[PDB]
């Protein structure tokens, strides 16, 4: 898994690969890591499949009723620690969970939260989250700015999964990105791979290591 | 004294008949269903000029496809419609789509006769429950304390209902329009208002299948409130 | 986490705390603040297992801010230090302890005297000049033996900070990406922004 | 020391058409080097139109199928016989499984039907519920031997057209319901010749806006 | 356990017992709850029956819920500080999970439920107690003023009065209170809200208390002293 | 959890055309210790069901005594109870299957081996197997323990397939199933000579054998059986 | 009198006031009428709507695919003990593999009806129950009563003016019993004996309700233009 | 790991003609790191002392407890407790935790106030109470104050003899101890007097 | 069922009063009167026993005067039974404080607790009140000395000087005509002593009839002391005072 997201000038990029491994035999290589909790608000999938989906949907079920009986949109501090709330009580019970809540209000700005099924609750700009965060998290801090256009922001997360891809052998399949508004979160589209990697080493002159 | 499920002579339970008594004590509540929308209005009734007559919240959301209106001790809806909220969003969690507007009525009516010697008394207030699903279009329905509820083409509750549910019986047909039904709503509740009808006192709402339930507000009622006006001036 | 430090002068407690946040093979923050106000004058500082830390510090938060409210008055250090420990006591004996070790460094108005006290997860308290949790005393309370005074200043008291900070940054094989410094004194708790 | 858990072999197989689903499984039931049976069926019509298997742990398969049938029956109870649909089913099942998270159904779940637009759909499942809708998924024993030959042979992965040299993608041409019966057969039949769990017969159910029908093939019983 | 129904319906529809509570906040002494501009100002009334009494250690009327809501009661004092306690923790409660102090709405609606809890648990009276909060929301300056009463209904008031005799201060403020234009300034605000119980009290001596809510936590009671001079310039117009 | 102490081994059973037939034999091993030479292990239930059980003597007892209230239980205010509302095979199974489930899902399991032989009201043969985990299967022939590696083989033989059970006569299965509870005497170290069997019909009901012995048995080839390799005298 | 304070006090004359008012509720509820012959078993049932502009309150509720009663009565105890009917059919099936017979659902209905009537704090069921069904031995019609008396019969009816009903139910004993395979003829039967019941009012298009269970039927209700065949 | 030796500490109690002695050492450590040297080990209760050595927490714990019980032991009786019954307090204290115990090994030691007979007594950290004579012992170097009280004690010793004689039994005990020393309190107890002297020790 | 035995102790009468509370209040009006009044220096408190024998064992005797701690005293005013129920509470409360911040518990943080128990039979339970009324006597380094009264309804409040029990009215107008803030202790306890001389129902007041405490600072330097006097103390204090 490499799954990653930061803040910027535009908001919040958020990009993942699409690989799911049993061993070394790979299950699916079209695995929809980005959970859509609700219109404006996010989240990322790693570790344990089942305990993330199952509870970031759950969590779109509690920010729902938040916003039926406070009629107000929750923000993003709030929504992650009904999150990390709810995984401290389970804790030691052996739930594996590492994800990134991602939104965008008002009162907050563009805003990110890394919780842990230890209990961690970490607010920050750059997170990534995997057996390939670390190749994605090199090509992220050389290129980072706050100053990112929307256009290249959205290109630098794509280029970084596509790092951590190349080299890690549990992530790849192809990348998902979503660009997190105010308005809402907007998709932009699943980029395989296989295709992407001949496409980038061309344009970008990159992977010359590599022959094709 | 006397159980508090105990049944009278006539084969009905006493709590439950004389929870009936205070609904007929509460503020008036109308509810009109028709095949582009239904919409509820409701008698806010201040008790005096000081009190801020927005903070009045007799209509409320209970999903995108389903808002409610009560009437009686609107403090007793306040774990019903909590309840309700729940069962919808649960029920969105359970099966990823949205809940029929009967089985979320049949799902607030089911705590109505949970009392005894559970809550201690039945609930002092009645429910005009109005949404809409795939399966049965738009719907209203009238949940009340003694666990029943029945589907209504038009409905009122409160002080004057029987009287409002008398011109309800001339003016529905089955062919209104949605702006047809505003007006009568405003035109019903202006009719068994004590004071004289305004957007401050009076509040408009309804559910539409593209944009879902939608509280109006008082500049919108306003209007509607002058249209009202001039069309009947008009003969 | 990892370094905690904390220092008691003249006028004023000091505490120093480390600024990353460690998940394994990533270093994932390193601007992390590891402390919380429990009151105007009183300042707790934590370091332990991940999410047991900041959930216990929110805890104590929580309940000392409820008193104060409820009394309309702050408790001192010493009666705040008390209630953490017998939480920490009561803790260790439970299903799953909290595995928390906590600083309190707190200005008692009354006495008008600084305060610092060293608690570990087990329930463990001491009144200190000068203390820490970990390994961080094995490196610094050598330097802290040697140089420490009664009487010392805030800013003799920062400067003697900054030779064990220094001592860490040399002979610890982590990079805890320097330390977010607070003094607690009679006019309250302010950061030193720069360190 | 006692194991609840057991390993009852069989291999199941769901593909999604443009107006049709298929979900198949061969009929052999093992322990270990036995054989328990040569037909013991292990995909179920559940009603609504709706098709499972739960492979894997055959006492923890057949309760699941059990309560999700069950589900089926309370749905209509609940909601004025409301179709259950094939998404609503999916996320019902999570539910059940993950009811169980920390003593887990030892199962690979598949279900199989038609989406509300009358496409056909797959739904895939984990032990413990995490799921997701697909147009082809193997499970069970030999899943590592089909899934590699459906990628190549239901979306043409790694062919291009001859010419254009790696250049343009052999385009993913709509199958029939008989094209995909060919593949289910040929799977099982490869399957069974370097599977040893795999064998004895492969019984197909097959899910069109008409409803459910059933077909059944020999397989090798060595 | 005491599970015996108490709150019950009359065949008139009546619940007599949340309609005795509510008697029983007609004896309590006068409370009286004006917004400003920028601010809210609680009035209220201390009766002087009790003297030799020791004002520094006496409860007082008013009470903080959090740093920036305050709640003052009419009725039982003793069913007052289970309701002020139970508000007192919701707050805290509240800080912890959604990381913001509560709305003045929301701390309401809480008290205001548990009131009602209170009218439909077996084996339990309701509170012999109606509420006025006030405050102002986290990173807002516009000033919040609510009541509560024994069935649990609550709703939103310009100027609002609650106890014995609040009948006649509720009718000095309906012909005092501009909503058009309310108490610009601080001063105009303690001042009409002297006033209102002036209509009531007695002695304008030890018997008014004052308590003045500001945006962003600032809250303060005014002395006797300072309340003593609303009362002399109040009279010396008034003698015209 | 727990261990087996007293255990019983195989349990046999086939369709035929008209029923099924059931055996098992009568020893209660006591680890290699043969302990208990009269154990009864295919236990009836009315006139149309056998239940076999192997494995652990203490949970068969408990699950026999369930058997028992069973049919108490059924007869209570059943005007039918021994007509249209008697007990089916397949509701007697179904009882056992959920309670064999039950226990496994409590981490403390009944520990057995169970075949539920017999005939349903249409006539209908019924054969299916539970086991200490709930795992259950059906088979024109079925089979627990060492009769299921060496037993089936043999009585495979007979009905290979469901269109060989019309081709089959009570005759010819009961002698398949003579022969393979000898083969298991030969081969199975915790057996015993002594079996009782049980045929279900369709037409003829219940016949219960009890006390029958594996006979016609090959010793005399080890006569001339000497050493283990060179040795000739 | 004295004695009708709960449902834990007999009278002087040993009778329980409580469950006889419970009884009563029954009696202001709708019509309705069950019957059944050899191979199918029918419900028809009147029901009752608040005005013109509300729905008709339905009557009759599934319990199994071949099971399920109509009611009369207090409409959320209807669906309290339906409920209990469903979860007993679904236990024998579940448990037993077996359907759950007519007679045993009768009796359990009878004993969960009965605790109702000896504890303090509890009341009886306001609602009386017509339950149809067809299991191993041919088809079967009760009625149950909240004292706890359920009771087989060829055919009856109970609701307001049941007694019309019952009385043409009576002379047409020999006639209706021999319906058999011919579910439409039996279905008439029951609406003409339904008829006899009405006084003003006729049976309209969303007044009447029907159910079915047979030899070779499911359960099925039968509403709105599906009833317009009989009317 | 071992409970009963994290901190480190010692406690040893005698007695004397209308007199007795208990005292203790002031180290507070986390094995092998030396944290406080302030940490005391001796508590009262009106004339009633107690020593406790063991895991600090309990030690502070259980202090704050007999502080807890014999308060309202007083209040109830309207009299302070006697060495005799506060010994028996301890004994069912730490026996209703049979099964999760307090690390720790109590001594207690005074005065009867009526019949002016000195007493001392030791527990196990469960509970069994060790009534002798001459001296109790406890903590880390208990082996070394065992043997140094059996060689240095003899009876009737006078107060200001027999503050001698404990104070060399602790100081050479705890210098041969990893985990004691870092200060030193010696308590001369009698009928109605008490007097508390701090030793001179080496800090290593 | 049991409904019919049910007295209901926990409802309003039509006026918005508690009868039972108002029926303890009426039970409380009949015990011996206690008083407390503070000083600068120090709190006195002094009480009446009711109707005495020659043969009652005077100096191991107690029936108004409580100590809950070191700090803090109370005198009682009703049913005896009920009250030491709720003392042993309150000095469980104080040592539960004492245990948990390691500082004496503040006088109305003990006084609020017993106070909300009181309320509790009010609102809940079924059960009847209990039919006490107390004086607190206590000093705590935040106010200083302090005295409270609270009584069935679980109502708490402050005084300067008050009087519980018996004749209440009558000890109230006394003390209020007499008391002085600039007041001393010495001249406290003749204050106290002089108002039960002149409201007490006997024909005079005796050391064998009275208790007596004082809460002083008179003790030697910054702290506390509690006296709860001896019968012959009370008899030397009345001759001092010029009542024998
Ligand atoms: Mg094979």
């Amino acid at each position: 898994t490499t799954t990653l997201a930061f803040r910027f000038q535009g908001g919040i990029i958020v990009a993942v690969d699409s690989r799911a491994t049993a061993g070394n035999w790979v299950a699916s290589q079209t695995v929809k890591k980005v959970i859509e909790i609700n219109p404006f608000l996010l989240g990322t999938m790693a570790g344990g499949t089942a305990d993330c989906q199952f509870w970031e949907t759950w969590l779109g079920s509690q920010c729902r009723l938040h916003e039926l009986r406070e009629k107000e949109r929750i923000s993003v501090a709030a929504a992650s620690k009904i999150l990390s709330n709810l995984v401290y009580q389970y804790k030691g019970a052996g739930l594996s969970m590492g994800t990134m809540i991602c939104g965008y209000t008002r009162k907050e700005g563009p805003t990110i939260y890394y919780v842990d099924s230890d209990g961690t609750r970490l607010k920050g700009d750059i997170f990534c989250v995997g057996s390939g965060q670390t190749f994605a998290y090199g090509v992220l801090d050389s290129n980072y700015k706050w100053d990112l256009s929307v256009e290249d922001a959205l290109y630098l997360g794509k280029r970084s999964i596509l790092a951590a891809a190349h080299r890690d052998a549990y992530s790849g399949g192809s990348v998902n990105l979503y660009h997190v508004t105010e308005d809402g979160w907007i998709y932009h589209g699943n980029h395989d791979v296989g295709e992407l990697f001949w496409k980038v080493k061309e344009e970008e002159g990159s992977f010359n290591n590599v022959i094709g | 004294d006397r159980g508090v499920s105990t049944f009278s002579p006539e084969g009905r339970l006493f709590q439950v008949e004389y929870s009936l008594e205070a609904i007929k004590l509460g503020s008036t509540a109308i509810g009109i269903a028709t095949k582009e929308g239904v919409v509820l209005g409701v008698e806010k009734r201040a008790t005096s000029p000081l009190l801020e007559s927005d903070s009045i919240e007799k209509i409320v959301e209970i999903d995108r496809h389903i808002g409610c209106a009560m009437s009686g001790l609107t403090a007793d809806a306040r774990s019903m419609i909590e309840h309700a909220r729940t069962a919808a969003v649960t029920h969105n969690l359970y099966y990823d789509e949205d809940i029929n507007v009967e089985s979320l009525t049949q799902s607030v009516c089911d705590l109505a006769l949970r009392f005894g010697e559970l809550m201690s008394r039945p609930f002092g207030v009645a429910l005009l429950i109005a949404g809409h699903d795939a399966d049965d279009g738009y719907q209203l329905f009238h949940a009340e304390p003694s666990g029943t509820f029945y589907r209504y083409n038009a409905k009122a509750i409160g002080s004057g209902s029987e009287g409002a549910q008398a011109e309800l019986l001339n003016e529905w047909h089955s062919s209104l329009t949605l702006k047809e039904a505003e007006l009568l709503v405003l035109k019903i509740l202006k009719q068994v208002m004590e004071e004289k009808l305004d957007e401050n006192n009076a509040q408009l709402s309804c559910i539409t299948k593209q944009d879902g339930f939608k509280i109006y507000d008082n500049e919108k009622t306003a209007e509607l409130i002058k249209e009202l006006k001039e069309k009947e001036a008009a003969e | 986490m990892d370094i905690i430090l904390g220092i008691r002068v003249q006028d004023s407690v000091i505490l120093a705390s480390s600024k990353a946040v460690t998940r394994g093979i990533s270093v994932l923050k390193d601007s992390d603040d590891k402390t919380r106000q429990l009151s105007p004058h009183t300042l707790m500082s934590f370091a332990g297992e991940a999410g047991d830390t900041v959930q216990f510090a929110e805890y104590i938060q929580a309940n000392i801010q409820l008193y104060s409210i409820r009394e309309d008055y702050e408790l001192s250090p010493q009666a705040v230090s008390s209630f953490v420990r017998q939480e920490l006591a009561k803790s260790i004996r439970s299903r799953r302890p909290y595995q928390v070790n906590v600083l309190i460094g707190g200005y008692d108005k009354k006495k008008n005297k600084p305060e610092l006290y060293q608690i570990d997860y087990l329930g463990t308290k001491v009144e200190l000049p000068y203390g820490a949790h970990g390994y961080s005393g094995f490196y610094t309370f050598s330097l802290l033996d040697h140089h420490y005074r009664p009487d010392m200043t805030t800013e003799e008291g920062l400067d003697l900070l900054k030779l064990c900070v220094q001592e860490l940054e040399k002979r610890m094989p982590m990079d805890f990406k320097g330390v977010i410094v607070k003094i607690v004194d009679k006019d309250g708790i302010r950061q030193v922004d720069d360190f | 020391q006692f194991n609840p858990y057991g390993d009852n072999g069989g291999t199941i197989l769901g593909i999604a058409g443009e107006d049709f689903a298929v979900l198949a499984g061969d009929t052999r039931n093992i322990t270990d080097y036995s054989i328990n049976s040569r037909y013991e069926p292990k995909v179920f019509d559940c009603g609504d139109n709706i098709v499972m298997s739960a492979n894997g742990f055959a006492a923890d398969g057949d309760a699941l199928v059990k309560r999700f049938k069950n589900s089926v029956k309370w749905y209509h109870f609940d909601h004025n016989d409301k179709k259950l649909s094939i998404n609503s089913a999916a996320r019902n099942i999570q539910h059940l499984l993950y009811g169980k998270r920390f003593f887990p159904y030892y199962v690979h779940t598949i279900i199989a039907g038609l989406d509300e637009d009358g496409k056909g759909a797959v739904y895939s499942f984990d032990p413990v519920g995490s799921y997701e809708r697909e147009q082809c998924r193997a499970g069970g024993a030999a899943a590592s031997l089909i899934m590699p030959f459906l990628d190549n042979q239901v979306n043409f992965k790694n062919q291009y057209e001859p010419g254009t040299n790696g250049k343009v993608k052999k385009p993913l041409k709509y199958l029939s319901v008989e094209e995909v019966i060919k593949l289910v057969r040929d799977s099982f039949t490869s399957a069974t010749e370097r599977h040893i769990q795999v064998g004895d017969g492969l019984e197909i159910l097959i899910v069109t806006k008409d409803g459910v029908r059933k077909e059944f093939y020999e397989l090798k019983r060595d | 356990g005491y599970d015996r129904a108490l709150s019950i319906f009359s065949p008139d529809g009546h619940i007599f017992q949340v309609e005795y509570a509510l008697e029983a906040v007609k004896r309590g002494t006068c409370a009286v709850g004006v917004k400003g501009k920028n601010c809210v100002v609680l009035g209220c009334e201390r009766r002087s029956t009790l003297k030799l009494q020791d004002t520094r250690i006496t409860p007082s009327k008013v009470s903080k819920i959090d740093s920036h809501v305050v709640l003052s009661f009419s009725g039982l004092n003793a069913d007052s500080r289970i309701l002020i306690e139970k508000a007192r923790v919701e707050a805290q409660s509240h800080r912890l999970t959604l990381e913001d102090p509560v709305t003045v709405e929301y701390l309401t609606r809480y008290v205001a439920g548990v009131q009602q809890r209170y009218t439909q648990s077996g084996g339990v009276r309701p509170f012999g107690v109606s509420t006025l909060i006030a405050g102002f929301d986290p990173r807002d300056d516009e000033p919040k003023l609510y009541q509560t009463e024994p069935s649990g209904i609550y709703s939103s008031w310009s100027a609002q009065t609650i106890g014995r005799n609040s009948k006649t201060v509720r009718e000095f403020l309906e012909k005092n209170y501009d909503r058009k234009e309310p108490p610009a300034t601080v001063e105009e605000c303690v001042k009409l809200t002297v006033r209102s119980l002036l209509e009531v009290v007695q002695t304008g001596a030890k018997n008014i208390e004052i308590t003045v809510v500001k945006p962003d936590s600032d809250i303060v009671a005014l002395s006797s002293e300072e309340i003593n001079q609303y009362v002399t310039q109040i009279e010396q117009e008034k003698q015209e | 959890t727990q261990q087996p102490i007293v255990t019983g081994t195989s349990v046999i059973s086939m369709k035929y055309d008209n029923g099924v037939i059931i055996a098992a034999d009568n020893l209660g091993s006591y680890g290699s210790l043969l302990r208990f030479n009269g154990v009864e292990r295919l236990i009836p239930v009315g006139d149309n069901t056998v239940v076999g059980i192997s494995g652990d003597i203490s949970d068969m007892q408990h699950i026999e005594r369930l058997l028992k209230d069973l049919v108490t239980e059924n007869a209570y205010d059943n005007p039918l109870a021994d007509a249209e509302e008697a007990l089916e095979p397949s509701y007697i199974f179904e009882y056992l299957a959920t309670v064999m489930y039950q226990r496994r899902s409590k981490m403390n399991p009944l520990w057995n081996a169970i075949i539920v032989a017999g005939v349903q009201s249409n006539g209908d043969q019924f054969l299916r197997y539970v086991n200490l985990l709930g795992v259950t299967y059906s088979s024109p022939t079925l089979a627990t323990g060492f009769g299921a590696h060496m037993a089936n083989p043999l009585l495979r033989k007979v009905v290979d397939r469901e269109s060989d059970i019309p081709k089959t006569t009570v005759q010819v299965a009961e002698e398949a199933i003579v022969n393979a509870m000898r083969v298991l005497y030969y081969r199975d170290a915790r057996s015993s000579r002594n079996f009782s069997l049980a045929i279900i019909d369709k037409n003829t009901g219940l016949t219960f054998k009890k006390n029958l012995q594996v006979e016609n048995m090959k010793w005399d080839f080890a006569k001339d059986i000497k050493g283990y390799g060179t040795q000739k005298i | 009198n004295n004695y009708d304070g709960d449902t834990v006090t007999f009278s002087p004359t040993g009778r329980l006031f409580q469950v006889e008012y419970a009884l009563e509720a029954i009696k202001q509820g709708s019509v309705t009428v069950g019957l059944r012959s050899n191979t199918h078993a029918v419900l028809v049932a009147l029901k009752r709507n608040a005005d013109e502009l509300s729905s008709y309150q339905k009557k009759i509720i599934k319990c199994d695919e071949h099971m399920g009663l109509s009611l009369a009565g207090l409409a959320p105890d209807a669906r309290v003990l339906s409920n209990y009917l469903r979860q007993q059919c679904n236990y024998s099936s579940l448990v037993f593999n077996r359907k759950l017979a007519v007679e045993r659902a009768g009796h359990l209905l009878c004993d969960k009806a009965q605790k109702n009537t000896q504890s303090y704090g509890g009341r009886p069921y306001g609602v009386g129950l017509l339950i149809i069904g067809y299991d191993k031995s041919g088809a079967h019609l009760l009625e149950f009563q909240p004292s706890g008396n359920v009771t087989e019969l060829y055919g009856t009816a109970i609701g307001a003016r049941s007694q019309g009903a019952k009385t043409y139910l009576e002379r047409t004993l020999d006639t209706f019993i021999k319906i058999d395979g011919n579910p439409d003829e039996l279905i008439k039967a029951g609406v003409e004996a339904i008829s006899q019941s009405l006084r003003d009012e006729s049976l309209t298009v969303d007044n009447l309700s029907i159910a079915i269970v047979g030899k070779d039927t499911p359960f099925t209700i039968y509403d709105g233009e599906a009833v317009a065949k009989y009317i | 790991s071992d409970p009963s030796s994290i901190n480190g500490g010692i406690v040893v109690a005698m007695t004397g003609k209308d007199c007795v002695a208990i005292a203790c050492d002031l180290r507070l450590g986390s094995q092998s790191l030396g944290v406080s040297n302030k940490f005391e080990k001796i508590f009262h209760y009106g004339h009633v002392f107690l020593g406790i050595t063991g895991l600090a927490t309990d030690v502070t714990t259980l202090n704050e407890m007999f502080r807890y019980k014999t308060n309202l032991y007083k209040l109830k009786e309207e009299r302070a407790i006697e060495p005799e019954t506060f010994t028996q307090l301890v004994s069912s204290s730490l026996y209703e935790r049979r099964f999760g115990p307090y690390f720790v090994g109590p001594v207690v030691a005074g005065i009867n106030s009526k019949s002016g007979k000195p007493f001392i007594a030791g527990f196990d950290l469960i509970g069994c109470i060790d009534e002798a004579k001459d001296f109790i012992v406890s903590g880390t170097a208990s082996d070394q104050l065992f043997g140094m009280c059996e060689s240095l004690y003899e009876p009737n010793l006078e107060p200001e003899d027999l503050f001698e004689t404990i104070s060399q039994a602790l100081l050479n005990a705890a210098d041969r101890d990893a985990l004691s020393g870092w200060g030193a309190v010696v308590y001369i107890i009698k009928k109605d007097e008490v007097v508390k002297r701090y030793l001179k020790m080496r800090q290593d | 069922g049991s409904r019919r035995y049910d007295s209901r102790t926990t409802i309003f009468s039509p006026e918005g009063r508690l009868y039972q509370v108002e029926y303890a209040l009426e039970s409380i009006s009949h015990a011996g009167t206690a008083i407390g009044i503070m000083a600068s220096d120090g709190i006195v408190l002094a009480a009446e026993r009711k109707v005495t024998s020659t043969l009652l064992e005077q100096d191991t005797s107690t029936e108004k005067l409580y100590k809950l701690n070191d700090k803090i005293a109370v005198a009682v005013a009703g049913l005896t039974a009920d009250a030491e129920i709720l003392i042993n509470t309150a000095r469980i409360h104080a040592q539960n404080y004492l245990k948990t911040y390691n500082e004496d518990i503040p006088v109305e943080i003990l006084v609020r607790r017993l106070s909300d128990i009181k309320q509790g039979y009010t609102q809940h339970g079924g059960l009847r009140p209990f039919g006490v009324s107390f004086i607190y006597a206590g000093y705590d380094d935040r106010y200083g000395y302090q005295l409270y009264t609270s009584n069935p309804s679980g109502n708490y409040t402050g005084w300067k000087a008050i009087s519980v029990g018996a004749n209440t009215s009558a000890a109230q107008t006394l003390l209020q005509m007499d008391y002085k803030d600039d007041m001393k202790v010495d001249d406290a306890i003749e204050l106290a002593l002089k108002t039960l001389s002149k409201t007490t129902d006997s024909s005079a007041l005796t050391y064998d009839r009275l208790e007596f405490a004082t809460i002083r600072k008179g003790a030697n330097d910054g702290e506390v002391y509690q006296k709860i006097f001896k019968p012959q103390e009370i008899k030397d204090i009345l001759v001092k005072t010029g009542i024998t």
